[PDB]
């Protein structure tokens, strides 16, 4: 998943 | 409070598993559903909803579903609950960000963006046998197909979802260890503030909660979150702010733990931006990589809690190799950076501003400022930081292509497979390919790595495929993570998993  | 208070953020997208590509939504979705497999804290899968998953060839799979599972609306979990959710994810008409995970299934090309039968709405390779059994036929051997069956893209959905998926995404109904609260003063999901979850009494799987609920608090600022941790107003903080990196050990003692996690950070420059497409753009991306001093930033900005990238994946993954030929593109070399940038200027002279957008809610300010300053000083260009307040808004601009600058990105692993760090980001049609990179030779190299019969061969083929990435520099890999997680004196049994997240179900609160 795309972090942050 | 009796529930465990942990940090999170507003999901950029509704709470639909196949529509969730980010960690803010992901950390919620993974509490609400149970898939065919579940993952332990080291990322090893075990049978969960599946009674069996059988394949002798990595091409043909027979999946049997355990009887007696249900969603929190009382309806049963059946083979259809899986097959209908997977077909929904795969069909291009539904524009699901996780579509890519279905790509190895025969018939994907009919329903996705590919040559094939555009009237078809389901994948021919997915076949229901009976209420609790289905088969999967892949187009080619796929060494991480079994492993990925714990991932959210494969979660089952209740029949009611499909009648109104927008309504479902606002108020999801799942089958997993937690469910949304029916809280005493307003909705469980208070947008931009928090989400409240309580245990699902129906659930009897591998992740039974050891606590009475979870509250994900959507902090606007990680310094606020750290202050709350120190005062006991937050129980678990999975990201220590930069301001605290040199003091957390003094502040928290044995209530903080650190370790490598399968998470990376990149600098993404869409190929559609001025001066950043074609061969010109390739030369400029190589120049940017050479203009960034990853050891220095890791030491000074991050106090040693990031490790300089040596490839496009993460040091802690199986088969990782930090000494691949061609990885010198990830070494700081100002003279080389200027030579590459000048070669790009031979095609078209640079002009304008290079801006790095980021979400300010997650502690990126210091490093982004440092990288922009490094690029400015090495290359002599107008490079600046461009903060945005929230991850949700930032990702929305990236996804809809409104963003008009470079931007930070990075991947938190979904399961421990190097291919999983590459295919979702760099294959031509992937929903999380934020920059528009297309190289069919790379996609073919990954397919070859997937077809290998053994993990050792597969890993060596993945690493061969990464040579193409060293040449193309589709994004600039920066560093991978040393996670630092702190917790309050009111909780215990806090374990940090392989991808840096708390093992939420197992946290205990007296």
């Amino acid at each position: 998943s795309s972090v942050t | 409070p009796d529930v465990v208070l942990v940090n999170g953020g507003e999901p950029p997208n509704p709470l639909i598993p196949t529509g969730t590509n980010d960690s803010n939504g992901g950390r919620i979705i993974d509490r609400l559903f149970a898939g065919l497999m579940s993952y332990d804290a080291v990322g090893k899968p075990s049978l969960e909803v599946a009674q069996s998953i059988e394949s002798a060839d990595n091409v043909n799979y027979r999946i049997t579903v355990k009887p007696g599972w249900k969603f929190t609306d009382g309806s049963p979990v059946t083979a259809h609950s899986f097959v209908d959710a997977w077909n929904y994810g795969a069909l291009s008409t539904n524009a699901q960000l996780q579509q890519h995970f279905f790509s190895p299934i025969e018939g994907f090309d009919d329903v996705a963006g590919a040559p094939g039968a555009a009237s078809r709405t389901t994948m021919s390779g997915l076949r229901v046998v009976n209420d609790l059994e289905f088969t999967v036929r892949l187009k080619a051997p796929t060494i991480d197909f079994t492993l990925r069956l714990g991932h959210s893209s494969f979660y089952p959905l209740p029949d009611s979802a499909f009648r109104d998926m927008a309504a479902f995404g606002r108020n999801p109904i799942g089958n997993g260890p937690y469910k949304l609260a029916d809280g005493p003063a307003g909705p469980a999901w208070e947008h931009n503030v928090r989400i409240d979850l309580v245990p699902n009494p129906d659930y009897h799987g591998n992740r039974k909660p050891r606590n009475k609920g979870l509250r994900f608090e959507f902090y606007a600022n990680l310094d606020t979150a750290y202050a709350d941790l120190l005062s006991g107003n937050l129980d678990v903080l999975d990201t220590i702010p930069p301001s605290a990196l040199t003091v957390y050990q003094r502040d928290l003692g044995d209530h903080a733990t650190s370790g490598p996690a399968a998470i990376n950070q990149t600098l993404d420059t869409p190929l559609r931006l001025p001066h950043f497409g074609g061969e010109e753009g390739r030369l400029r991306r190589l120049a940017l990589s050479a203009a960034i001093n990853r050891p220095q930033i890791c030491q000074q900005i991050f106090a040693g809690t990031r490790s300089p990238a040596r490839d496009f994946t993460a040091r802690s993954l199986p088969g990782f190799d930090p000494n691949l030929p061609g990885n010198e593109v990830l070494d700081y070399d100002p003279q080389r950076a200027r030579r590459l940038w000048a070669q790009a200027d031979a095609i078209s002279p640079w002009s304008g501003r290079y801006a790095i957008a980021y979400n300010a809610d997650a502690g990126h300010r210091d490093w982004v400022d440092a990288v922009a300053n490094s690029i400015k000083n090495v290359l002599g260009i107008d490079a600046v930081a461009a903060p945005q307040p929230t991850f949700a808004g930032f990702r929305t601009q990236i996804t809809n292509r409104a963003i008009d600058s470079a931007f930070r990105a990075g991947w938190r692993g979904d399961y421990p497979s190097m291919i999983e760090f590459l295919a979702p980001l760099f294959t031509a049609g992937a929903g999380s390919n934020d920059v528009g990179y297309i190289n069919p030779e790379f996609d073919a190299a990954l397919a070859a790595a997937e077809a290998a019969p053994t993990l050792t061969e597969s890993h060596e083929l993945v690493n061969d495929a990464q040579r193409i990435l060293f040449h193309d520099m589709p994004v600039v890999p920066l560093w991978d993570y040393i996670s630092v997680v702190g917790w309050s004196s009111q909780v215990s049994n806090v374990t940090v998993t392989w991808n840096g997240l708390p093992d939420y179900e197992n946290i205990v609160k007296a």
